[PDB]
Formats: C-alpha cells, structure tokens, sequence
C-alpha cells in the first residue's frame, strides 16, 4: 500500500472522457 | 623466466658454516649446491662446504679444493643418483668482483650453466633477503631469479619440530625506496649505467594513480557490498546459537 | 483467487495466465470468468515476450476473442499495447473498465489502482523508443491533448516511477538514464537496513 | 515535487500551477531551498528558465563509502 491505497486516486474520472472532446472538434 | 627453490636444509647448511669455519672480519665461505637444474624450476636438495681463504688487500689470491668434488661422487651417488652440480653458494651478504674467474673453474665439472647462490649469514633482512643468480652471455651478466622455500616431507617436519599482513609489506616497501636514495647519495658524493637507464622506468609507469580514481572507487564499495550480506549472516550464526543456549539454560534451571 | 485481493500481480501471472486450458469448477467459477483476469494479471509481470506467446498466440485466448467478443480486454487492450499505438490505445481503457473491472468484485476493488499501471506500461515503451521529441508533435501524432499531457506524467515521474525530462521553453520531452549502477543500490538500502531493524529489535526483546 | 517533473522549467510556468503572486516571488524561494542542499539546482535569468544542477551518477563518487 506504498502511495497507492492511502491516497487512493481522486482524478482521471470525468477528465478521461474530456480528452475525445479535444480529439473529436480540432482534428 | 626459470626459478628457484632453496631447501631449509641448504639454508641451514650455509649459515651454520659461519661459526664452523671462524669466519670472521667480513670472509666468505664458498659452498656447493646440488639440484636439478633441467627443469623450470631449480630445487636444491643438498650442499656442502668448500674451503676458502682470500686475502682483505689482496684480491687475486683465493684458495679452493678441487679435490673435494671428486669426494663426493662416491659418496652422493652411492645414495642419491639424481643429484649432480648445479653450481655453488657463497655466505657473503653481497658478491664481490672475484666471482667471476670462479665460473671458469666449475664449468667442467657442471654440466649446465652454473647457478650463483647468495645467502646472508647476517639474517638482518625481511622475509628471504637468499638471492640468486644466472650468468649468462651479456660481456657477462647475471640474470636474478626469485628463490623460494623447498615444501616435501624431508624438510616441513624438521621445521614444525624445532620451532614448534600488510604490516609486514610496509617495511619491505621502504628498502626498495632507502636502497635508491642511498645509491643517488653515493652517486653524488663520488662524481661531482644500467641504473641510469632503469631508473624512470617507475616514475613515468604515484601521481598517475590519481587518474583511476574514478574508476577505482567502483569496485571498492562492491566489497563493503559483499561485506554487508555477509553481516547479516554473521548474526545468523549468532542468534541461532544463542536459542540453542537458551535452550540449554532452560534444562539446567530444572535441574 | 487470493492473489487478487492481497494485490500481487506476480504470482497470480504464473498460474491463472499459464495453465491447461479448462479449469471447470461449475458452481464455484466458470471458463469466462477464469480467461478474464489472464489480461489482468499478465500485463504487469509479463514482458512483451510472452504477451506474444501466452496471450496473443496462445491458442486458449482465441477461441474466446471470437466466441464472446464484448469483453475487449484480451483482444483489444493486447493488440493496442503489442503495436505501442496511444492513438487506439485510450478508447480501450474506458471500454474495459467499465465492463469488466467494475462489475467484477476482484476487480473494482482495485479499479483505478489497476489502471494506473497500465497507463504507465506504454509511457514506458514510447520512453525508450525515442531521446528528444517535441510536445506538440507527440500530441498530434498519438492525438492526446496538451494539458492532459502535464497531469498523465505528474502521477508517475515524482514518484521516481518513470524517469523523464521535460523542457517546457521549447515544447520538449528527453529521456533520463532508465538503469543506474547507484539506482540498484538505493533498493538495497531500505532492504540492508529493514533487516537489520528486525535483527535488533527482536534480538533485543529475547534477552 | 515540480522540480523533479520538469529539469527546465519557464518562470511563469510554476505559478500557474501552485497559483502564487508573482514572478519574482517563486524565483526567490529557489534559491532558499537550495541552502541546505535539498533542490541542488540553478537559476538562469537571462534564459528564462530554471535548469537542475543534478545528474545523479553519485556511483563514480566517495559519498556512498
């Protein structure tokens, strides 16, 4: 559990979806 | 290049003849040698004593028995029949110039080149100070080989019987260092070749050490390495031992 | 089954991965359900080398790719991953999650804790596939936008998972020394003295 | 933390992250944190960016013995 479970995650949830907006309008 | 091992037995022979003979106001008493020569490395397995007599002003006067080697090939070769003249010793801590028209007389009997064996009688040297020597066609030289310590049972058991690391380095270190200052010295004093030649051999082969220093330190911290695992393992050998004692405690307290 | 929970990643490759090819347990597991955790378990501890053997190749995975096709874990995450492609590589990442990682209970107890390293697998290989390369040339080649750039490699290079080097005066991206002689020898430190903390400590308290 | 991100790093770039005052203010507190020898880097103004003065490779040094 070294820097991993104590601090758990907290991101990449609703910004993993973001990143196809980006993809999908300036190409 | 060849080598040479002098038995305890020659080493003992040779220095036992200093109080034999009276020798005395720095004379030397001529031996002989016997080994086998055909191999790489030279062994000595037997010597003898020669008389000798040679005058302290005078340098071409010198006495020695001829008739003495005879003597013992009917005595040697009634016992041993591998043992033949390999060349002679001398108890002088260093040679002297008369050495050298003492070759023409044993090259007859010798039938290889003869072997120049120095043994100091005065033991005031580190480790082996026994040297010897090959003369060879230079007009003539001798060409040192290292001598080492004859290990059969003929010898080891007369040794552990009447007897019974860097430290020690150190002080061989500084006769090398002491042996070229005082020759310089010397040198010096008495002027205002091969040495000359030789001489900035070692120093152009300890400033240049300093350029590994990189590359020394590498492998230096790879034994403390090795050295820690084995610390650990050190305990291993101890903790262990001591369940085992306290296992042994616990059957003496009922007891 | 048990390796899933204490989180090892090592050990479970070994057997649920490398095996015969039924494991029939009937009312406890079934075939499905064993043959999904092979690409969980195989993508940490096997290289490149055997995922083109034992899962790829591997004659037990390729009747399932196309008997059941709606796991894409096996399939699409391996192929992605054996091309080092980023561009068909992060579709795969939220397809997988999603079906597979969350409804499972082996699973979604890890769920992001899982996809951190898989994430950090492909920056390990483009990492070595190039020294110095532009930012905005990176981020038009494998479509991935610049300012998720700077938080994908935040989670990982402070952390001395990933060594990387940045340049942010001209856009670009440099590549540190993978393996160091002194990196190796740091590990052995906590090791050399968590050691010896224990020879201490309990030798002290036996006495 | 940001230091071992990003070896070079712009002045302007720092504070749009931890959201400081100014310029000057984050160009100074470098240079403390260096005293007791804990960033081992250095500032150069007239490039505009901050440049990190270790390579690591201790290995070919004394400091481990």
């Amino acid at each position: 559990e070294n820097w991993d479970d104590v601090e758990v995650d907290d991101d990449f949830t609703n910004e993993l979806k973001a990143e196809l907006d980006r993809y999908k309008r300036e190409n | 290049h060849e080598k040479v091992t002098i038995a305890p037995l020659v080493l003992l022979s040779a220095l036992d003849h200093y109080e034999r003979t009276q020798t005395k106001e720095n004379k030397r008493c001529v031996g002989v040698i016997l080994g086998d020569a055909n191999s790489s490395t030279i062994r000595v397995t037997n010597s003898f004593a020669l008389p000798f007599e040679e005058d302290e002003k005078n340098s071409d006067v010198w006495f020695l028995d001829h008739n003495y080697i005879e003597n013992m090939n009917e005595m040697c070769k009634k016992i041993n029949a591998k043992e033949k003249l390999i060349g002679w010793y001398h108890s002088g801590p260093k040679l002297r110039a008369s050495d050298l028209k003492i070759n023409e007389l044993f090259k007859k009997y010798t039938q290889n080149n003869p072997l120049l064996l120095i043994v100091d009688v005065k033991q005031q040297g580190v480790g082996l100070p026994t040297d010897a020597y090959v003369a060879i066609e230079q007009e003539k030289t001798f060409l040192h080989l290292p001598c080492t310590i004859e290990a059969e049972e003929a010898e080891e058991i007369g040794v552990e019987h009447l007897l019974r690391i860097r430290l020690t380095n150190q002080l061989k270190s500084l006769k090398g260092l002491q042996s070229k200052l005082k020759d310089v010295v010397e040198y010096l004093d008495k002027v205002i070749h091969t040495i000359l030649g030789k001489l900035q051999d070692v120093f152009n082969l300890n400033n240049l050490q300093k350029a590994l220093t990189v590359k020394t330190n590498d492998e230096l911290m790879v034994i403390y390495i090795s050295n820690l695992v084995r610390s650990i393992i050190a305990f291993d050998d101890l903790i262990e031992n001591k369940i085992q004692n306290k296992k042994i405690q616990e059957q003496r307290v009922k007891d | 089954i048990h390796c899933l929970a204490v989180r090892n990643f090592k050990e479970a490759a070994k057997l649920l991965v490398d095996s015969l090819a039924t494991f029939t347990s009937i009312e406890l597991t079934s075939y499905e359900s064993i043959a999904t955790y092979a690409s969980v378990t195989g993508l940490f501890t096997l290289e490149r080398t055997d995922l083109k053997s034992k899962v790829i190749d591997s004659p037990e995975l390729l009747s399932l790719i196309s008997t059941t096709a709606a796991l894409q874990s096996i399939s699409s995450l391996t192929i992605s991953l054996y091309a080092s492609d980023y561009a068909s590589y992060f579709p795969y990442l939220l397809e997988t999650y999603a079906n597979v990682l969350i409804p499972c209970k082996y699973l979604n107890r890890h769920a992001d804790f899982f996809v951190r390293e898989m994430r950090r697998k492909v920056y390990a290989q483009l990492l070595e596939s190039y020294k110095t390369l532009s930012l905005k040339s990176m981020a038009s080649a494998f479509g991935v936008s610049v300012a998720f750039l700077d938080n994908d490699l935040g989670k990982f290079i402070p952390n001395k998972q990933l060594n990387c080097v940045i340049d942010r005066v001209n856009g670009i991206v440099e590549t540190n020394r993978p393996d160091n002689k002194n990196a190796q020898y740091h590990l052995l430190v906590k090791q050399g003295d968590g050691l010896l903390t224990k020879l201490q400590k309990y030798g002290a308290a036996v006495r | 933390i940001i230091s071992l991100t990003y070896k070079k790093i712009s002045l302007r770039d720092i504070c749009l992250k931890l959201n400081l005052d100014s310029e000057q203010t984050v160009e100074y507190m470098v240079s403390r944190a260096i005293r007791d020898g804990v960033i081992e880097a250095k500032i150069n103004h007239e490039d505009g960016f901050i440049e990190t003065t270790e390579l690591l490779n201790i290995y070919d040094s004394e400091d481990p013995q």
